[PDB]
């Protein structure tokens, strides 16, 4: 609430997939919820290294 | 907490028997005035705040309690009382209902008059704001169902006094 | 704007209180089945329906 | 120094309650010796009357 | 939670007008099932404990894998707790049925029964097995009209779950 | 019984019985001379359900009066019908209750502990009040037998 | 009053006062004697304060002095008199505590449940207390007139 | 993904187990219930645009504060987005119902779906009740027996939704 | 919550520098400005119930669909819910002209606010409505310049709910 | 719990009168002690640490077997429980003396002291020489004229554990 | 919580000197006999159930009038009370002989006892019958060398409640 | 990214209202001290590498160890991306003040800037030094006024970091 807003993907954090060499592996809503949603809008951009 | 029922149910298993015939005449007696106690204390439900109101004002309004230096003399004070005729009008309408006293003995008079001594509660004025609420029930129940009431009230009132 | 959201459920207000819910309810509430009690209530509620 | 035996009355002065807190009110309990000091203090916060304390054990 | 007489109330109190020949309908059918609803609640609650009996024998003997070294049913706690959720799963469509809605299994089963058994490990298709021999058990025991009550809030849990 | 529950449930929400919880007494008054009646009725064949609850739990469950059995030998009979007995009467008196309450008190909060004492095992019970569920029930009318079979079958699923 | 509340404050948290706290009691007595002086003159003409508000209440609703009105016969109009009586009594009470905590002590928390129970119209409460306010207002200066109506403004608040 | 064939192969693979009376009852089952899920199938594919066409229509009529100024379905891109939505769910409850299996409903739409509204700020009460005018506009559309079919499909969505 | 006097402390802290003139002279500004924010919060406390009197007035006829079947605000229950978010608004309001700072307004009221609407189906955009509704009331009520200070928070509870 | 304005506040408002001058003269004396009253608060807030170092030291120099094994004060546990004890009374002392009134020490310090330091066997003379030994220290400290306004203070503390 | 290892460092730290030969001797008397004392719990744990299967047994045989209505021991709560008051009994009894102290029973057992065994109606020869009876089993089952140790506590127990 | 009249036309329509007359002063307020802005942002571009340029040698002279040999800008590499990164706070600053609203940094820069910098390791107090180090830069060349607008956006992006 009292910070901007993180480095994520804008529909959540569950969208990122993990940048392994190959796989596709993304976080589940139910295995575990861990689901941060973020309030990002339409032209955000996001931060790249 | 028990009612007729649970009590002659104690009793017979106390002394090891079946419900005999004489048991049977208490629960009968119990049970076809049953409708006299629900409609009294439907009656009691519906006009709570009336009964109560009424009590209140007769019982105590301009008596020297309400003045400067009595016991109901505050908002907080005056509304505690009326909540307390609350709490009497509404557990005499439960142990009308269960036909038992226990549950006044228990669920109010439980260390009742240690903290009306403490907080200061002159017991007297509460025997006769107890009384008064005891005809006004009468009263806007009929005879038949005040006479009932009238036991459980009075119970209040020993408990007290 | 807000920085952050904590995301939003269905809720379910109360608007008023029936015979069968209030008996439903009673029963969820300890976690228990119907007693001969509420058997009995709710028969006589079909009933006079 | 093992337990505490507490009879206190704790009124209400912030507002009037609807539901019975009778036992709420005037009430007994044992107390731990190491909670004996924060239980009293609390009490006498709350502006209500320790009446008497007893030594159980 | 909502029962049928809520849902027609709320339907014809959004519209602001009074009950029409379809409404009467729909409680003059809810009503009709009502005795008999409430003898096979009566039942179910009378005898939830041998449902449970047999409903579990049926699923272990049809998925043996559960109950042994290896399955999630495999130790004392976990059969207890598999056993736990059946009775849930009883009485909640007791509940439903009584009520004549699926809004209180919505509300208080479905919601996080996904996240729970994805989390623990929990088979849903053995779950889903479960649930249709109580139904099968429970159709048994409290006759064919009460059955049918029973097996479409029972149908709503396996579908909910699958 | 009935009463006290809803005056229970009442004073946990501090509010005056609902009109819910009022026609629950109301039914519960309006069916006491059913309700008195089988409990009569189940009273003059006491010693008959007993002995027939007693014959089928023996031909259920040879076992108790096998060799070995926690039941075996003719001393025990004589407690058995006596504690038939004392779930009968436990039955009746939860029948002029209205609910299971006497019965939880008298013979079920401790019944595990107590036969876990005497050794006796949880289905010989079981088997036992459903002997006396089928018996009463056949001797009772429809209409009574549903009633009363709840209290029976309630008996059977605490004792297990 | 002030130094209650500072020192309530104070011990919530088991400390000494804090400097803030020295200074609002500084504050509070250094306008001691000013406070006084409200005190002095709302006190002294108490009379004109309470007839000339029970005046402009009665015009403002003439239903409470209408028969059926809570207000109306001899002795309910004094009853009336005298709660505006007291609730002058206690804003010159608070007037003086520097706190509005002897209004809220003594007539405010449960206000709502004895005058349901005395029928009392809360608007009427309303009007009255701000009849109280136009007069005590006027009758003092605007820099004595502002926090003492702050004070009225309060109670009126806490009967709406 | 995964339907009633592979969900049944699938299990008797896990078991290395071979065919037996219960897998090619489900079998059975499956392919009984065949002819009625393809010609469901096909009048969805028929009427979808009519679907969502109804469906829109009504969910924005009981709940007229999304489309006007200050609501999530108000402006075109919104309006856009909030049909785009409700197509999806049309064709992937069609693609559930012919298969007899939710798992594409799951992978495909439900892992992650609660988290992108509740980022968006789309309100999913309001999409949950979407989806039930979908399943009682298409209720009508595909007949009775078809619809009991469907619903389970949509009640899926909506409990993943809820 | 912060006001001010902790803004100009936290800007002047993150960066570990003593107050400069700026720093000085914006908060001379704020304690210029203290007065004239203690006489308003007491007109407001003065007149809150009107103000919501006349606000919940011009909302509901302006927004005559609130009150009517269907409408969120069409029950006392709701209606006694509505004008108590009313109060809510108006208080925390009041709290950031006093302190003069937005802070409080953030934290305690738009945070979490437009997902606790959208689970209740509170409409947003009557809701900020309602919120400028009391904006005129209030504004005639405190004058010209409390009227632009009280009015700028005002405008940064809608835009927030915007 | 109460000062000296509200306790004058309470007796005059119990016989339900008025303020009279009396009233007002003692509120004078009050309002004119009030400087001296906080000056010798933050004294004492500034020299709390070190009152308790020498009214301790004081304490076990005078009476050396509390120290000592065998004694109401051997012990690192029972050591930190006097000086806190102390603490505590020095901290209420203060309280009384800005409030003007003894009001707080029975409602807040004699409140169950008594019983409590009867059942657990503390000396009554050891606590009240403790006291002596604070309040002839903090004397000196505070000024003659708060010296003897502590004095109060302090001795009714002693009397009441007496 | 007493133990003659904490009671002799109690003693010697109230009186304030240092370990002495006689609480050398002590304490390797209380070492050399622990491990009989281990060996006594051991075994009495192995047999607590069948103890107080025999103690009942052989109470209920000398005095069935609390097994029939009437007794206090007429309730499966009742009984199930019964049983609980000999297993504490005997738990407790175990305790002290492992403690070596007899404090352990005063503090947790015998305090209050009598009057609560007064209040609820429990006959207090009743119990000492049981307890006795309790004993005898307990001395057959341990052996001469523990039943001495063991008989202490249980005529120290039965002479309380005496 | 949106400015001043941006902000305007989404808070009247997400009212549906239309523009009156305190939207025209906003607007008009705008365009007042637009004139200033665009003189700022011009002068600010003219002198864009010389603002760089003493802001990144007031830094690295105020915290030596940075461009030293284990310091975060010592390479040639990541000197480099040191002044790229104050480049862009440069120009994000530039940008927002010229839009008159700190939107485009909370849009552009500051949204997943700590996790950026705390993945590589940046010093986020040093990054906020180098900005306050470019506010004292830029104020000087673009005037009072100029540099007390600038002032906000520069302590906002240095209250977001920190
Ligand atoms: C280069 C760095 C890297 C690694 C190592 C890596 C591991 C990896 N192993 C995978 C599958 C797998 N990996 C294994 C191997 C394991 N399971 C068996 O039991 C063995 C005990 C054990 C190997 C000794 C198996 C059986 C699968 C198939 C699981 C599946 O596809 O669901 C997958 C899923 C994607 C795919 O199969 O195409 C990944 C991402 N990913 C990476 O980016
Ligand atoms: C359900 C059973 C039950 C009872 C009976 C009960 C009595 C009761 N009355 C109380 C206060 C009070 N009760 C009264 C009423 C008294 N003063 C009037 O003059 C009368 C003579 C008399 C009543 C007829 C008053 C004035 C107080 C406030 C006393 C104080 O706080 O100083 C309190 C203290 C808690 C509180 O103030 O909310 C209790 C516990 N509480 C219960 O839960
Ligand atoms: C009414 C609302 C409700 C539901 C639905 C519910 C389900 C539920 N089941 C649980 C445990 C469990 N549930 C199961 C289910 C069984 N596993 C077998 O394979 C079968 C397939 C299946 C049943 C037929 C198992 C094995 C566990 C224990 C898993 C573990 O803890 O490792 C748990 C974890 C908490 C606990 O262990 O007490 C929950 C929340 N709880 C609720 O309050
Ligand atoms: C109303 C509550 C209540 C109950 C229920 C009760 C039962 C009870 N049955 C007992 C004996 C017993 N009761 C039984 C009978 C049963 N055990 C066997 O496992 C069979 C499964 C079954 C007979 C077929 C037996 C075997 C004994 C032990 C010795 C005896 O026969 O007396 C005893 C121990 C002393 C006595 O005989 O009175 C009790 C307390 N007592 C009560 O106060
Ligand atoms: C200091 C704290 C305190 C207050 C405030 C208080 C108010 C109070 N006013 C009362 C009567 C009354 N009070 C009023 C006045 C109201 N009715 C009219 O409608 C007007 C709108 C309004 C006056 C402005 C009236 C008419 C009565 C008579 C009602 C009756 O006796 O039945 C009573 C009933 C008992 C009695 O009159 O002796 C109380 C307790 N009591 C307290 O201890
Ligand atoms: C601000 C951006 C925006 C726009 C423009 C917009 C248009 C819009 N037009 C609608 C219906 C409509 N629009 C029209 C207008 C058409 N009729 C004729 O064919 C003409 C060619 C044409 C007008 C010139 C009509 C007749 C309807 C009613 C259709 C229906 O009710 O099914 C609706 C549905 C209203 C509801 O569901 O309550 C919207 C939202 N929505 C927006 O968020
Ligand atoms: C059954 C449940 C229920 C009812 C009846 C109800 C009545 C109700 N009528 C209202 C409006 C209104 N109602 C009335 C008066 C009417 N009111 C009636 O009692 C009279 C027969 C009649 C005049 C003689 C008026 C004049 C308004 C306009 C708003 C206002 O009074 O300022 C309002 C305020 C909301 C609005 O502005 O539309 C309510 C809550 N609310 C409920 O939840
Ligand atoms: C705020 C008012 C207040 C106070 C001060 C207070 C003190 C207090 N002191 C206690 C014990 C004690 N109190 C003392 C202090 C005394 N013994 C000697 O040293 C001195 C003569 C004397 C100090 C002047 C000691 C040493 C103990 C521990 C002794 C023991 O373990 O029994 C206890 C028992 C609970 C515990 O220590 O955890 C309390 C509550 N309680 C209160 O409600
Ligand atoms: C810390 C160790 C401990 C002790 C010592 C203890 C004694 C004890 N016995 C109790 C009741 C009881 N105790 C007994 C057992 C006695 N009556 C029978 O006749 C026998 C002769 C005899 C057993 C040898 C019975 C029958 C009750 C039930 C009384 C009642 O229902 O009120 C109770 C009250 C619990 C209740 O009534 O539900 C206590 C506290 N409890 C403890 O936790
Ligand atoms: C390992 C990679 C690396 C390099 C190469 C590097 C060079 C470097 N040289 C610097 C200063 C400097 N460097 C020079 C060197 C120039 N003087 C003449 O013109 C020559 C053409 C030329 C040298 C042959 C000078 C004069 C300064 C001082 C600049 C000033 O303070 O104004 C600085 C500024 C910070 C400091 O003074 O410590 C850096 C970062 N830093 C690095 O981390």
């Amino acid at each position: 609430y009292v910070k901007p807003l993180p480095n994520q993907h804008p529909y959540g954090s569950g969208n990122d997939p993990l940048e392994i060499q190959f796989g596709a592996i993304f976080k589940s809503e139910t295995k575990a919820p861990s689901a941060r949603p973020a309030p990002i809008g339409k032209d955000v951009q996001r931060i790249l290294i | 907490m028990q009612d007729v029922i649970g009590k002659v149910i104690a009793e017979y298993d106390t002394k090891g028997k079946y419900l005999d015939a004489a048991a049977l005449d208490l629960l009968r007696s119990y049970f076809d005035s049953g409708d006299l106690r629900l409609k009294a204390a439907q009656a009691i439900t519906a006009n709570a705040e009336v009964i109560v109101r009424a009590a209140s004002a007769k019982a105590l309004h301009y008596t020297p309690v309400t003045k400067p230096g009595g016991n109901m003399y505050y908002a907080r004070r005056y509304a505690s009382c009326i909540r307390d005729l609350d709490y009497f009008l509404r557990y005499a309408t439960y142990a009308m209902l269960a036909d038992n006293t226990t549950l006044l003995d228990e669920y109010v008079l439980k260390g009742l008059t240690e903290t009306y001594r403490a907080l200061g509660v002159p017991l007297d004025i509460s025997v006769r704001a107890i009384n008064a609420l005891k005809e006004v029930v009468a009263g806007q129940v009929g005879p038949k169902a005040g006479q009932e009431m009238a036991k459980y009230f009075d119970h209040l009132a020993k408990g007290l006094g | 704007p807000i920085k952050g959201t904590s995301g939003s459920n269905i809720a379910r207000p109360r608007f008023y209180n029936t015979v069968m819910v209030e008996t439903i309810e009673g029963a969820n509430a300890e976690e228990r089945y119907f007693n001969p009690g509420e058997l009995s209530s709710m028969a006589g509620f079909f009933n006079d329906a | 120094t093992r337990l505490f035996k507490v009879t206190a009355l704790i009124p209400s002065y912030k507002k009037v309650r609807g539901g019975r807190e009778l036992q709420n009110t005037y009430f007994t309990k044992l107390v731990e010796y190491d909670r004996w000091f924060a239980e009293q203090q609390r009490i006498q916060k709350q502006g209500g009357k320790i009446l008497s304390v007893k030594m159980v054990a | 939670m909502q029962d049928a007489i809520t849902s027609v109330i709320n339907t014809y109190d959004v519209q602001g007008k009074y009950f029409d020949t379809s409404a009467f309908d729909k409680l003059k059918a809810y009503y009709a099932t009502g005795e008999l609803r409430v003898r096979a609640a009566g039942t179910i609650s009378a005898n939830a404990a041998t449902i449970i009996k047999e409903a579990s024998a049926k699923l272990f003997s049809n998925q043996p894998d559960l109950v042994r070294p290896g399955g999630n049913a495999y130790t004392t706690r976990r059969y207890a707790a598999c056993v736990r959720d059946m009775d849930y799963f009883l009485r909640y469509a007791t509940y439903a049925m009584l009520a004549g809605d699926t809004s209180i299994l919505d509300e208080r089963v479905l919601n996080g029964l996904k996240e729970t058994y994805n989390s623990l490990g929990v088979p849903i298709s053995s779950t889903v097995q479960g649930i249709q021999a109580m139904k099968e058990v429970t159709g048994s025991l409290v006759g064919s009209g009460a059955a049918k009550e029973m097996g479409v809030y029972f149908d709503y849990l396996s579908s909910g779950l699958s | 019984s009935v009463v006290t529950k809803a005056i229970v449930s009442a004073d946990a929400e501090a509010r005056y019985l609902s009109p819910g919880e009022l026609d629950r007494i109301r039914g519960f008054v309006s069916s006491g001379e059913r309700r008195l009646r089988v409990a009569q009725t189940l009273t003059e064949s006491r010693e008959r359900i007993i002995k027939q609850a007693g014959d089928q739990l023996f031909q259920k469950r040879p076992d108790l009066v096998s060799p070995g059995g926690n039941a075996y030998g003719a001393e025990r009979t004589a407690s058995c019908l006596r504690d038939l007995d004392y779930y009968l009467r436990l039955v009746t008196f939860g029948i002029v209750a209205g609910d299971v309450t006497p019965i939880e008190e008298i013979g079920v909060i401790g019944v595990k502990e107590m036969y876990r004492n005497l050794e006796v095992p949880l289905p010989g019970m079981v088997e036992a009040v459903k002997a006396m569920k089928s018996v009463a029930t056949g001797l009772l009318s429809g209409d009574d037998s549903a009633e009363v079979g709840y209290y029976f079958d309630y008996l059977a699923g605490a004792l297990a």
